[PDB]
């Protein structure tokens, strides 16, 4: 009974990262070594576990995050990161014991003009929560005025579309990411 | 450590005349990720463009700008005697966010051969032990000028310091005045001060000179 | 409604400290993202600092580690504490409202951080003489701060002046020029003097410019 990793990273839809997705990994006998040996992936980054000796360890509850954010950005998936998408978006905890996967997706998610599709959160009053989520689209009231669900002046939306166009450099091309996280 | 050109540093036109501004970057913008700024002289930077496209608030219709990937441009359809003011592009497809140096959009006006005048240092600062001569260039154009001060038929460099006016807001020309700096004792040891003036309205190099002591 | 007014701006020495405060009106500082903008003398703007919305805040690299920017939310104002300032730190700052790390959409008014070592100087005035239209005028030279105001015949002359803007000399004191062009027909039937004044020292000087012999 193998887990269902390919269900999460051979998705074909990946979520914006404001709405990043969940899937529950268990009952299952997971075999991490398939992953770490793929050289598909750009970041394979592990916390508070070793990459290699994997597979001799066991958990309660293993979960699988996934979204899509730009390249320069993956350097905020990780513990104690600040930055957009840390602060508003995905919030890992300072003391995350688990793995940051991501892979380079500018053949899936980029179109000729522009794939807006993709989202991410531009305004918030706090930051988030570790793995908070926070799916919110209520004008975002910047100035001394109410807003009453009319954009203007100081009432922006809180989402931005990121515009991944495949023109652009590798910063600014749209990365697909999981993440997992090991309940000991 | 994207790097944002703008060309050219100065613009001359007149009231009317289509200005067009351009802003290459070193490596590729991402997105159209380009801002425009105006800086009327004495006033805070005002945003005019932002995305390379959209137009700030409030902003005329005049101003448009276009382009992608690694050159900008900012375009006034029909220049304003309000729009003669430096224009700032800046960056936020990477980080750090960088601006450009600026463009200067000029008043064009016929060509203006500049009045130059030398003044001897006042025996009344002959005391002080410091000399200062000055080579004034009155009402010019273009802005392009170059003063060389010659002591004795040498060449000086790096004593002197020249500053210039803002384009008048009559004749639109320039102004500038170049201080060369010596000691009383080396101002002393020598006889012919000059300075030379290159101008694009001279014919032919001007030399206004004076000898020590009015002689 | 919407403005942003700096002030604690001022002459500091080298090494020394200073707070720069930003006034919010219409906005909410705790409630945007809040760059600070500083523009040296004759060159270009350059970002310094940002606090986003939730508190995060980062720093160009010349000043890392010496700036600090923050905010006040009980009185809707903007901070920026400088320490071991220097010399390359002198220019015009800005505080103004980016949207979200992106570009600045409304501006201040600016406040001038000058940082020099030099001491409160008066100037020294000395005439350009018309030798033989001609030109005469006066060199300020060796002040220090600015300004100094200059005028001809107490404000009387105002036609073809041209006070040139200050230059700051390697000794650090500022030296300015003004001149005036006039008929060389009254350079014996009218005096010409020009009234400079000097606030920062309680200095000031008429000196009266006519030709040699
Ligand atoms: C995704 O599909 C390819 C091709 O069928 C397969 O080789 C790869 O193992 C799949 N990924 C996962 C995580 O199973």
């Amino acid at each position: 009974n193998l887990c269902p990793f390919g269900e999460v990273f051979n998705a074909t839809r990946f979520a914006s990262v404001y709405a990043w997705n969940r899937k529950r990994i268990s009952n299952c006998v997971a075999d991490y070594s398939v992953l770490y040996n793929s050289a598909s992936f750009s970041t394979f980054k592990c916390y508070g576990v070793s990459p290699t000796k994997l597979n001799d360890l066991c958990f309660t509850n293993v979960y699988a995050d996934s979204f899509v954010i730009r390249g320069d950005e993956v350097r905020q998936i990780a513990p104690g990161q600040t930055g957009k998408i840390a602060d508003y978006n995905y919030k890992l905890p300072d003391d995350f014991t688990g793995c940051v996967i991501a892979w380079n997706s500018n053949n899936l998610d980029s179109k000729v003009g522009g794939n807006y599709n993709y989202l991410y959160r531009l305004f918030r009053k706090s930051n988030l929560k570790p793995f908070e989520r926070d799916i919110s689209t209520e004008i975002y009231q910047a100035g001394s005025t109410p807003c009453n669900g009319v954009e203007g002046f100081n009432c922006y939306f809180p989402l931005q579309s990121y515009g991944f166009q495949p023109t652009n450099g590798v910063g600014y091309q749209p990365y697909r990411v999981v993440v997992l996280s090991f309940e000991l | 450590e994207i790097v944002l050109t703008q060309s050219p540093g100065t613009l001359s036109l007149s009231p009317g005349e289509r200005a067009t501004l351009s802003c290459r970057a070193s490596q590729s913008v991402s997105s159209s990720y380009l801002a425009w700024y105006q800086q009327k002289p004495g006033q805070a930077p005002r945003l005019l463009i932002y995305g390379a496209s959209s137009r700030a608030t409030g902003i005329p219709d005049r101003f448009s700008g276009s382009g992608s990937g690694t050159d900008f441009t900012l375009t006034i359809s029909r220049l304003e005697p309000e729009d003669f003011a430096v224009y700032y592009c800046q960056q936020y497809g990477s980080s750090p966010r960088t601006f450009g140096q600026g463009t200067k959009v000029e008043i064009k006006r016929t060509v203006a051969a500049p009045s130059v005048f030398i003044f001897p240092p006042s025996d009344e600062q002959l005391k002080s032990g410091t000399a200062s001569v000055v080579c004034l260039l009155n009402n010019f154009y273009p802005r392009e000028a170059k003063v060389q001060w010659k002591v004795d038929n040498a060449l000086q460099s790096g004593n002197s310091q020249e500053s210039v006016t803002e384009q008048d807001s009559k004749d639109s020309t320039y102004s500038l005045s170049s201080t060369l700096t010596l000691s009383k004792a080396d101002y002393e040891k020598h006889k012919v001060y000059a300075c030379e003036v290159t101008h694009q309205g001279l014919s032919s190099p001007v030399t206004k000179s004076f000898n020590r002591g009015e002689c | 409604q919407v403005q942003l007014v700096e002030s604690g701006g001022g002459l500091i020495q080298p090494g020394g400290s200073l707070r720069l405060s930003c006034a919010a009106s219409g906005f909410i500082v705790s409630s945007n993202y809040m760059s600070w903008v500083r523009q040296a003398p004759g060159k270009g703007l350059e970002w310094v600092s940002v606090i986003y919305s939730g508190g995060s805040t980062f720093y160009a690299d010349s000043v890392k580690g010496r700036f600090t920017i923050s905010r006040d939310n009980s009185k809707n104002t903007l901070y920026l504490q400088m320490n071991s300032l220097r010399a390359e730190d002198t220019a015009v700052y800005y505080c103004a409202r980016d949207y979200g790390d992106y570009y600045f959409d409304y501006w201040g008014q600016g406040t001038l951080v000058t940082v020099s070592s030099a001491s409160t100087k008066g100037p020294s005035v000395f005439p350009l003489a018309p030798s033989s239209t001609a030109a005469l005028g006066c060199l300020v030279k060796d002040y220090f701060p600015e300004p100094v105001t200059v005028s001809w015949n107490s404000g009387a002359l105002t036609s073809g002046v041209h006070t040139f803007p200050a230059v700051l000399q390697s000794s650090g004191l500022y030296s300015l020029s003004s001149v005036v062009t006039v008929p060389s027909s009254s350079l014996g039937t009218q005096t010409y003097i020009c009234n400079v004044n000097h606030k920062p020292s309680n200095t000031k000087v008429d000196k009266r410019v006519e030709p040699k012999s």
